[PDB]
């Protein structure tokens, strides 16, 4: 039968529908807080630049300037001039290329050979170029700083003070998406971490920052028939569970678990202190609704029989509950409940130490799933873990000014404690919340993200004479929604971590064998990366065993097996100040170790409480680094692909009006079009570029007497590719 | 399901990236272009299961053996020689079969370079 989303993904033309008032208050004096808008600012930068590379032309200090610096100049002139659309503008950085060209062809034959062969392959040869440690030496700020002796204006210092680390962000839009998803690539050693003198920059959250400020606000419908748009009636209690004491295993929270004799468990679930009768509704309604719709989402949890839902007197609930060792229930005399049916695997939480490690794959295998194709289908889950506004936030240099990494985890195995993930799969669904509210002002993104929706204030930031404050970051106002949908993918995989890091840190005490401990650590790592790629894939339709590829090119499976085994267990706790530093040279390898000035705690590890371990220093940052390269490697990839496909469709749709006549323009300019579009196809996607390949060969139809020397042999190496594949599907035999 | 695993991983990418606005259904005036892209170029593909109007992956999927069943192998296979073979009618260069490629397990041979194609 059928298998759909009720949700359809568009675009809007701003997210800044009644917010609060851009303004911040200081000592009595009220601030307007002012965009500085991404675009505009980052053309000028542009146009800056052009015109330092004729002043560097007209100097003749050509030969003061290293040969790889001018590679980048000349391939990025070049990737510039086809880029841009009108062959008139086409013809101004043309002009600029020109002597840079013929400079390197007579003293410095050599790159001349090596560029020229990037120059053949691809339209965009920069990005190519660029997919080492070259995109760390910023060459367009170097020649602006050097040529440009006049001050930039203010917004232009910001936007360089915010995007210094690399030339890739003054890159118009399609030539740093495709420079960004090519950045992933297998041929590919190109990382976002550079060490300064003596110091290390890393500038992952950037290369997302830079990306998202060059999006369209996104919007979500959900059709009539969606979950929380479609009218149902009431809910029918006509059948009464009867609570009997022996009956009863268990009591989890507020939740009494009684056997069957089938085995599985009836459970009802009492009211809450503060809870509302319409928040048990929901929660039924939501079983009713995944229950129905379990085929056509092709969920794998074994979701639960919701059986009713009605009131019960406070007498009879606490002589039921008087035998077992149990608070959180309402005042008195009369509590609404909640009764369901469900498997013995439903109330195991994914962390208990008796799973196996092939059932704990499997498990987290199938709450991954439903988590990512239930946010397709729209509902949101921002409540799994009591990961504590105080609410803790995956992507939190993207949310807030002056922040720089993740921050501390405060008692970080108890904010899983009671994690809605189980070995059935999902549970406890009744506080969900429409993907629509992480795109509006609700009363969740107003409390939770009010520095993102206000528009963000810092003394650097005030400007003296206007009486403003203008950043990058309120621009973000317009795009809010694009921000709280990744930071909420990062959050589902954060919480999937923390999961495992339970399981493992469980499993592995009351344990003596060193290697059967870093055996069990680099298995969880290997589901954690598996998870990010399964995410990815549902998110994005990228295999999830090339998602897999291209997330490992980024993030270091060594590094993060690693940093987790030693931050998630105690076992460093029984240190010194030199025993540790040795061994966090060994977790990070290359980079900083984890600075702290806290005292420990022994047996537990760093603790504000003296009892829970936590996951980083006071008001330090956490030490799981890799971790927080895993997160944005994962969510770039997602928006990273969907951007580069518009960008794909945008030329697709150019390229069928050329060869339609729909646009009449000659032969070179049609086969430009095309090996443009070969170069927004998906990193290691074959049947996009074999649709290029089609197109190619109609073109030289529609022009059979124009010269293909300058295209032949890209299209070539599609073809041999195509015809191997062809070749490869013949193991009918092994 | 007369469709092995590496067919249904590009199948199932081409009917992600042609479904722009994340429904799990693709219009029919874009499934045309999901079949170039995918290999096969028809004029006119009707008749199909029309119960939800556009069709879901589900439908998509199932479709193409009604189309990859019916496809030739052997036409699709000359061609993909002709397209190595620079001169009329080897064996180093087809070493390249995957050693640049695809998957590299364990090749065969009947050098003495290849002629034609071999079915077996
Ligand atoms: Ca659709």
């Amino acid at each position: 039968v059928k298998q759909y989303y009720f949700a359809r993904r568009g675009e809007t033309s701003t997210h800044d529908t009644s917010l609060p008032p851009p303004v911040k208050v200081l000592s009595g004096r009220s601030i307007p807080l002012k965009e500085i808008p991404f675009e505009a600012t980052r053309n000028e930068l542009v146009q800056i630049y052009l015109t330092s590379i004729d002043k560097l032309i007209k100097s003749n200090k050509l030969n003061s300037i290293p040969s790889q610096q001018i590679a980048s100049h000349y391939l990025f002139l070049r990737s510039l001039a086809n880029s841009e659309t009108d062959g008139i503008k086409k013809n101004q950085i043309l002009s600029l290329a020109k002597p840079l060209g013929t400079y390197l062809a007579s003293k410095e034959p050599h790159v001349w050979k090596m560029i020229n062969e990037l120059i053949e392959k691809s339209e965009y040869p920069i990005i190519h170029y660029l997919k080492n440690n070259r995109a760390h030496s910023n060459f367009m700020l170097a020649l602006i700083h050097e040529y440009h002796k006049e001050p930039l204006t203010k917004n232009q210092s910001a936007f360089v003070q915010k995007f210094r680390d690399s030339s890739v962000f003054l890159f118009p839009n399609p030539i740093y998406t495709a420079w960004l998803a090519h950045s992933y690539d297998e041929d590919s050693s190109f990382n976002p971490m550079f060490r300064e003198r003596l110091s290390t920059n890393f500038y992952h959250s950037t290369l997302t920052d830079n990306l998202l400020l060059r999006t369209e606000p996104k919007e979500v419908t959900l059709s009539s028939e969606h979950h929380y748009k479609k009218e149902k009636g009431p809910i029918d209690s006509s059948f009464r569970y009867q609570m009997s004491s022996d009956r009863l295993l268990r009591i989890q929270g507020r939740t009494l678990l009684f056997s069957t004799p089938q085995n599985d468990v009836v459970a009802v679930k009492v009211q809450k202190k503060g809870e509302p009768k319409s928040t048990l509704e929901e929660e039924f309604e939501m079983a009713d609704y995944l229950l129905k719709h379990q085929r056509r989402l092709d969920v794998h949890s074994k979701l639960p029989q919701p059986l009713g839902q009605y009131s019960v007197k406070k007498s009879e609930i606490l002589e039921i509950s008087r035998g077992s060792l149990d608070t959180l229930i309402d005042d008195s005399k009369d509590l609404e409940v909640y009764v369901y049916k469900a498997p013995q695997s439903y109330f195991t939480y994914l962390h208990d130490k008796n799973q196996d490690l092939e059932d704990l794959t499997a498990s987290v295998k199938t709450n991954v799933h439903d988590l990512f194709v239930l946010l397709r289908e729209g509902i949101v889950f921002p409540q799994l873990a009591d990961i504590f506004k105080g609410r803790y936030q995956a992507l939190v240099q993207l949310l807030n000014v002056l922040q720089f990494q993740l921050g501390r985890i405060d008692k970080w195995q108890k904010a899983v404690e009671y994690v809605n993930l189980r070995s059935s799969g999902l549970a406890d669904l009744g506080d969900s919340l429409p993907i629509t509210s992480l795109f509006t002002s609700s009363d969740f993104t107003k409390h939770y993200f009010s520095e993102l929706l206000t528009g963000g204030y810092h003394p650097t930031f005030f400007d003296k004479s206007s009486g403003t404050a203008n950043s990058l970051f309120t621009g973000k106002r317009r795009l809010f929604g694009n921000y709280l949908y990744l930071n909420t993918i990062a959050e589902y995989l954060l919480v999937i971590q923390l999961t495992l890091g339970s399981y493992g840190d469980k499993v592995t005490r009351d344990m003596m064998d060193k290697p059967k401990k870093e055996a069990v650590w680099r298995e969880l790592a290997n589901v954690m990366f598996t998870s990010c790629a399964e995410a990815i894939h549902i998110m994005t339709g990228i295999p999830q065993s090339r998602a897999l590829t291209l997330l490992k090119q980024r993030a270091n499976i060594e590094k993060h097996f690693r940093q987790t085994q030693f931050w998630m267990t105690p076992d460093y706790s029984k240190l010194d100040e030199d025993t540790l530093q040795m061994e966090q040279y060994s977790i990070y390898s290359g980079e900083p170790e984890y600075e702290f000035t806290d005292k420990l705690v022994s047996g537990v590890g760093l603790s504000v409480d003296g009892v829970h371990q936590d996951l980083g220093g006071y008001n330090r940052e956490s030490p799981l680094r890799e971790l927080e390269k895993l997160l944005y490697a994962t969510v770039t990839l997602i928006e990273g692909t969907m951007q580069l496909d518009k960008e794909f469709f945008k030329q697709l749709e150019q390229v069928e009006k050329i060869l339609s006549g729909e646009i009449k323009t000659d032969a070179n300019s049609c086969f430009e079009a095309v090996a443009q579009l070969l170069d927004l196809a998906r990193p290691g996607c074959h049947f996009q570029k074999r649709l290029v390949l089609s197109y190619y060969e109609e073109a030289k139809l529609k022009y059979p007497s124009a010269p293909t020397d300058a295209y032949d042999s890209r299209f070539q190496v599609v073809a041999r590719t195509n015809a191997a594949i062809t070749i490869q599907r013949f193991w009918r035999e092994a | 399901d007369q469709l092995t695993e590496e067919q249904i991983a590009e199948f199932k990418e081409a009917f992600s990236l042609f479904d722009k606005d994340g429904d799990g259904t693709i219009t029919t005036k874009e499934l045309g272009t999901v079949m170039r892209s995918l290999g096969q170029n028809p004029t006119e593909a009707e008749l199909q299961d029309m119960i939800n109007e556009v069709d879901a992956d589900g439908n998509g999927t199932i479709d193409f053996p009604e189309f990859l069943t019916m496809m030739a192998r052997k036409m699709k296979d000359t061609d993909s020689e002709e397209e190595i073979r620079e001169a009329f009618r080897d064996k180093d260069g087809n070493g390249y079969i995957s050693a640049a490629e695809l998957r590299h397990v364990m090749t065969n041979l009947g050098e003495k370079g290849q002629v034609n194609y071999e079915e077996f």
